[PDB]
């Protein structure tokens, strides 16, 4: 039990080290998500204008 | 405008599409908060087994 | 209290399980939307030369 | 020419797709190791069930 507490130990703190860079990621995702999100407003109003 | 009747089809497309990346994109970020604090657990817990 | 620990991290492990069977599955719903977006951004730099 | 405020907003989606595209991949090969990771801790929390 001793030898399996410390291998879980190690694995679940490299397991967390990469789970928070898929946070990490996530969050480069959302935020550019916000820059193209507002260019699909403008590109609408530009449309709408000259339609 | 046909051209711009041309630009409509496509923009109609992107914005379909950056509305289901939106929501998609936050079930993600909330299922990677829950797997966090169970995985805090698993750390305190296995420490905790480890003194018993 | 082993008994009770080994359950209770059991627990913990198939919740982990779960919510990353929906996290692969909502990033192959971003995997397939991302590329609907990279072709009606193709195909309107297309419009962008031909005018 | 109209063809350039479609211009300057179709190149910045062009530079924010690219970033969110290769995120997925990161994300993408971090998931599949994570589940065999994890799938190896299951193994050894049953064999400390068994020991109990």
């Amino acid at each position: 039990n001793a030898k399996n507490a410390e291998e879980i130990t190690n694995s679940v703190k490299e397991v967390n080290a990469r789970l928070q860079e898929i946070s990490a990621s996530t969050e480069e995702v959302t935020s550019r998500v916000q820059t193209i999100r507002e260019n699909v407003q403008m590109l609408k109003e530009i449309v709408a204008r000259y339609k | 405008g046909s051209h711009m009747k041309d630009v409509q089809t496509e923009t109609f497309s992107v914005a379909e599409s950056i509305e289901e990346i939106s929501k998609a994109n936050e079930e993600i970020t909330n299922q990677l908060l829950g797997i966090s604090k169970e995985m805090d657990n698993i750390s305190t817990r296995i420490e905790s087994i480890s003194a018993s | 209290e082993n008994a009770k620990n080994a359950e209770e991290i059991t627990n913990s492990v198939k919740e982990v399980n779960a919510r990353l069977q929906e996290i692969s599955a909502s990033t192959e719903e971003v995997t397939s939307r991302v590329q609907t977006i990279r072709e009606n951004v193709q195909m309107l730099k297309e419009i962008v030369a031909r005018y | 020419s109209h063809m350039k405020d479609v211009q300057t907003e179709t190149f910045s989606v062009a530079e924010s797709i690219e970033e969110i595209s290769k995120a997925n991949e990161e994300i993408t090969n971090q998931l599949l190791g994570i589940s065999k990771e994890m799938d190896n801790i299951s193994t050894r929390i049953e064999s400390i069930s068994a020991s109990v």
